[PDB]
């Protein structure tokens, strides 16, 4: 169960890119 | 907080005793309820006290017996008001007012616990059997449009009022019950007649419907397929109105012995109004 | 609490281009920018039995600046920068009509469309020239092909109108576009000259489906007419949403818990099934992670490796370091997979049987939430590691123990050989740490198979510690879950 | 289904034609024409005392007139137990006539279709599309994934290809896998998204015309000759019903009941 | 059958967890994966709108029947999803008789085997 | 513009994986799933 | 981390995938699913 937080820790570099949408737009 | 979960043993050899006492009021109050039409065939207005002073050798004391004039049954099903302990409505069983007086009946003999209803804003629901609308007034139009899950009204528009149909028109007094489960716009008048989403608890045992005319057609059960006969639905057969108060007076032992007086509200409401 | 309505309505969506023209100078033969513009339109029709008031908008994207310039002379012939739309280019159709639907179209749990495409071919532009021949613009078509439909709103002058925005894609069709008089033969798109081609409007037909989430507090009462919007929405206050969510903690199981909590809970697991809007439902995921990435514990991960890397060139006494060297196992615990129960296990499954019943109305407020338990669950905990049957006890609060496996009694702690050991050999998390597996010990008696597995924290053992109901155990798991209070 | 174990030993039981004669119904379907030819209307109290003497009861037969094989195929109830269609030939009837022989002697599930909005493709090999009415003319164009018409624009109707004219029933089989836009005047004619499941065991239909032409399946490979398609020669219709009354145990032989646990109800001849 | 009915169960539930976690064993959605990613690279025909509606494919009807194994103190216990059941000792297999109630309980916490190889084929 | 092409589907495609199946050999799917294959390696390699 | 940097990872990443050593991977992972394929 505690996998969900080492997933968010090293999927966490697609924030960049979200907030990437979110400047352009 | 009355502990209502843990058991009670009782026994099932000792002993036929008494009830011991309880210490709100002196003694209970019984409590007629009765239409014009007998005060004017009666052609009198000392009899009110002729029958306390007849209920006395009863065994009634003079501050327990009250007594209440309505104007008629239909004029009396808005908001009956039941300010008392020991309730009997004489009910004069008229041609035509089948439903009315059995809206009445199912009205007072059962409690209800009703939520109001704001028609303007909100489609309405029934959760299930023991859910029924109750609308009172001086005229209850009640026009119900129900709605598929796509909101969308099967025979009806929802902005045309003209399409929906009428459960019941021009009632002092209406229990509408549509299918359970489909949403429903309604519309009703809002300036006279209110509407309110009553649920249906056990039963009222204070009041006691007597039908003083015809045969037994208080269908207090909105079921087609039961129709109980309750012990607190009287019938009596009537030529005169004094001999009807002269047979209430003389069996009252009998008429409180089928009653409780244990099933009694702070406010004499109906309904309990749970907002 | 909010419940779904179905709002699927068959429409006609009637919409017509906007045409903007500036001239350029001299003495009227040339022009500086032919362009599309957004365009408002009104109209009404009968559906279901009554006329429904219908207001659309359209506007283009994507679109080229094809030119022609007869030269510098003074009255030789040409446009500066004339557009078209071809493959790229996108038009939006925002949409609103008076009906019941779009009163409760503010939070939606899903919305799409089936719409029938459309071929809209270009009019007959002659550009005026003062003088001769008669320029002729003629030709060029596309095809609207429906893709997607989203929200959006019109800025009307009078209000704002939330409204459906239609995203038709593209397609040129068979009239080749020419500049007759011209140049210009043989080309192909929809120029911007006279898109309509004077028909009063452009039509599509279709469906569109709609889930709101009216809210309910009561099961027999739902509304119509949703006018709970942003306007009447405000921030819940962080106090006291932590207060809903410590006050959620009146009904976890026990056992349950445990249950969920050996899972492997990755994002799908976890975000997939919340009744949330479409516009959370969205970016769940991502709103979570962009907080957490700067939460102290993830910032503390942080530090903990620049720390190291920059030492890798830089070349009650023992409670210090023995919190120190907490708070760093702390952190190699949310780091590293551990095999042992780990206590981020529990804090995940609480978090995970706290925020599936609770719902989304119109802010995330996910972030603040799983961020913050992340740092604020169990907030004191207790790591060991075992060797040669005498396992180190620490505690984040700074206490240390160290007990042989065999009897459970504890020895002198030996600091900078707890500290040599806590690097390498596996960190094991004390989920029953050793106050409460002495009481297990002295009252249940236990062998060294189950004492070995409690020590190792191992699953098995702790589940069937559980499921004989045993009190030692069952408290202080039940006190574990107790300290997950945000 | 549950599994139903049985011996290879058991004695066969007795005959049941006497207790399925009393208990069931037997409905014949003929064109007007056979009673033009007859020129009587007695006739059916006649033949229905013919049945009784082979063992219909008296009730149990019933003829139900219809008046010619495409205005019959729109809508085709049978409302009955045991259903014989007698199926008169003449050629260019060909395609029409072996439709409705699919329709009825194959079981069908349908769904409706909306032409009007939604692309439809076909499952596979045992999806059609049926269509019925007083006029039904499909137009079919079929799409890519970014709904441009491949020979056919999916705007103009001109460019779609036609596949039934003026039918009053037409069964068509498109390319399975492909989205098509469809064009079928939707107040006359309403059409129909039906998968074809196994036989149906109740009716039977007897050509009276030619050559052994019905072609049931779709597919071009298998043309195989089922039971239930009968076929007998003819020059008076009252040979052609007496030939009927007489082999009557051959023809409800070779139906049998129906067994499907449907979902629409309908008028049944049942006793 | 009670007994398989209830290991029907627990072995689509199996399956699921095969799916969700990280198994040491071969792991039939391994195999899955293998026979998918060799078919796909072999085959010449792949659209825009094949690789999705066949990856899931792939998923879901490759090796519809499996088995699965909790080790546990010289014992083995398999179950299968079709119903059968069996437990035998991991020194010598010779089956020993069997404990839904300890497997339901065991399932949960402890890890599971792929039985890619199952006590068919051992024995 | 273009008529891309149009693109087979798993109803017309099925019986070809069908057919494609008894070519596969067996000791080498072993080492194939014994790879590890990530969302880059599973579709590095299609049809180049 | 001067201002508004750009995503370090997925920038590495773009022209990671390109290396000798991942198109090495990508290919011994193709060679051995080409042996599958043909015996
Ligand atoms: C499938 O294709 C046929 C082929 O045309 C379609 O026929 C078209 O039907 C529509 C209405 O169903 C007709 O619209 C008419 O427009 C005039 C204005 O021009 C109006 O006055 C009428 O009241 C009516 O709305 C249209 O004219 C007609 N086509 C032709 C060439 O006349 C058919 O509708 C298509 N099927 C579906 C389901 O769309
Ligand atoms: C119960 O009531 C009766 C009434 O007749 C009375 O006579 C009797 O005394 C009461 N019980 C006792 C125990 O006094
Ligand atoms: C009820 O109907 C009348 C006319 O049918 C209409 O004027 C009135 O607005 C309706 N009530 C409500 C609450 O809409
Ligand atoms: C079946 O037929 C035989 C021979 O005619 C007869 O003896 C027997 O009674 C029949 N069975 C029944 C159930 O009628
Ligand atoms: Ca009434
Ligand atoms: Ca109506
Ligand atoms: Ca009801
Ligand atoms: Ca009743
Ligand atoms: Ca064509
Ligand atoms: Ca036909
Ligand atoms: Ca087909
Ligand atoms: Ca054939």
């Amino acid at each position: 169960a505690s996998l969900i937080y080492r997933q968010l820790l090293t999927n966490s570099y697609s924030v960049d890119l979200y907030d990437e949408i979110e400047q352009i737009g | 907080n009355y502990g209502l979960n843990i058991p009670i043993t009782g026994s099932m050899d000792t002993v036929y005793s008494n009830s011991t006492r309880e210490e709100v009021f002196l003694t209970s109050t019984l409590c007629l309820y009765y239409p014009t039409e007998a005060s004017t065939q009666i052609s009198d207005g000392e009899w009110k006290d002729s029958l306390s002073q007849m209920f006395l050798i009863k065994g009634w004391p003079t501050g327990s017996v009250y007594f209440k004039e309505y104007s008629n049954i239909v004029d009396f099903s808005v908001d009956p008001q039941l300010y008392c302990d020991y309730n009997l409505v004489l009910m004069k069983y008229d041609q035509s007012l089948e439903l009315d007086m059995s809206e009445l009946a199912d009205l007072i003999l059962n409690e209800w616990l009703c939520n109001p209803m704001d028609i303007t804003l909100y489609y309405y629901q029934q959760s299930g059997e023991s859910n029924k609308w109750i609308s009172m007034g001086s005229s209850c139009t009640v026009k119900v449009c129900p709605l598929n899950t796509q909101t969308l009204g099967i025979g009806c528009q929802t902005t045309n009022v003209d399409s929906f149909e009428t459960v019941a028109e021009n009632e002092k007094l209406a229990i509408v019950d549509v299918v359970d489960g489909i949403n429903h716009k309604i519309n009703l008048t809002t300036t006279t007649c209110t509407i309110r989403n009553c649920k249906k608890l056990g039963p009222r045992e204070n009041v006691a419907v007597i039908q003083v005319g015809g045969a037994n057609i208080l269908d207090i059960t909105a079921d087609p397929t039961t129709n109980p006969q309750i012990e607190r639905m009287m019938r009596v057969n009537w030529k005169r109105w004094w001999q009807v108060f002269y047979t209430i007076v003389d069996y009252i032992n009998q008429i409180v012995q089928v009653m409780s007086k244990r099933s009694r509200s702070l406010n004499s409401a109906a309904f309990y109004y749970r907002v | 609490l909010w419940k779904e309505m179905q709002y699927n309505r068959d429409i006609i969506i009637r919409f017509k281009f906007g045409n903007s023209i500036v001239k350029m100078g001299g003495l009227g033969y040339k022009w500086s920018e032919i362009s599309y513009k957004a365009a408002n339109y009104q109209y009404n029709y009968l559906r279901d039995g009554e006329q429904v008031t219908a207001h659309t908008t359209c506007s283009v994207n994507g679109v080229n600046n094809f030119s022609y310039n007869g030269g510098f002379l003074p009255t030789d012939f040409g446009i500066s920068r004339y557009e078209v739309i071809k493959e790229n280019s996108y038009v939006y159709v925002d949409y609103w009509d008076d009906s019941k639907a779009f009163r409760n179209i503010v939070y939606v749990r899903s919305l799409a469309a089936n719409l029938n495409s459309v071929r809209c071919t270009g009019g007959s532009y002659h550009f005026s020239l003062p003088v001769g021949a008669w320029p002729v613009i003629n030709g060029g078509a596309v095809s609207l092909h429906f893709a997607g439909v989203t929200l959006s709103t019109q800025f009307t002058d009078f209000v704002s109108l939330n409204s459906l925005r239609f995203r038709f894609s593209l397609t040129v069709d068979e009239p080749p576009f020419s500049i007759l008089r011209t140049r210009t033969v043989n080309l192909y798109g929809l120029p911007a000259a006279n898109p309509n081609n004077g028909n009063e409007y452009y039509e599509i037909s279709g469906r569109f489906s709609l889930i709101s989430l009216v809210p309910t507090n009561d099961d027999y009462q739902t509304p119509i007419m949703n006018s709970v919007t942003v306007r009447q929405d405000l921030e819940r206050q962080l106090t006291n949403l932590r207060e809903e969510f410590n006050s959620l903690s009146q009904e976890i199981a026990m056992a349950q818990l445990i249950d969920l909590a050996l899972l492997p809970l990755d994002m799908f697991s976890m975000f997939s099934g919340i009744k949330s809007t479409i516009d959370l439902t969205k970016s769940m995921a991502t709103s979570v992670m962009k907080k957490f990435r700067k939460s102290k514990l993830a910032t503390s991960i942080s530090e903990m490796t620049n720390s190291l890397s920059d030492a890798a060139s830089s070349a009650n006494d023992i409670s210090t370091q023995t919190s120190t060297i907490g708070k760093k196992l702390r952190l190699k615990e949310m780091i590293t997979q551990t095999e042992g129960m780990s206590f981020d296990d529990i804090s995940a499954a609480v978090l995970k049987t706290k925020i599936d019943m609770s719902t989304q109305i119109g802010k995330n407020t996910l972030p603040d939430i799983v961020t913050e338990a992340s740092e604020k669950f169990i907030p004191k905990r207790s790591y060991r590691i075992l060797k040669d049957d005498e396992v180190m006890e620490i505690n984040t609060e700074g206490k240390f123990f160290a007990y042989k496996i065999n009897t459970f009694d504890e020895v002198p702690f030996d600091v900078n050989k707890f500290a040599e050991l806590v690097t390498d050999s596996p960190v094991i998390s004390a989920i029953i740490d050793f106050k409460t597996l002495k009481n297990l010990n002295d009252n249940y008696g236990i062998t060294r198979t189950e004492a070995l597995n409690l020590i190792k924290s191992n699953p098995n053992m702790l589940r069937n510690f559980i499921n004989q109901n045993n009190p030692i155990i069952r408290n202080r798991i039940e006190q574990l879950i107790l300290q997950c209070k945000l």
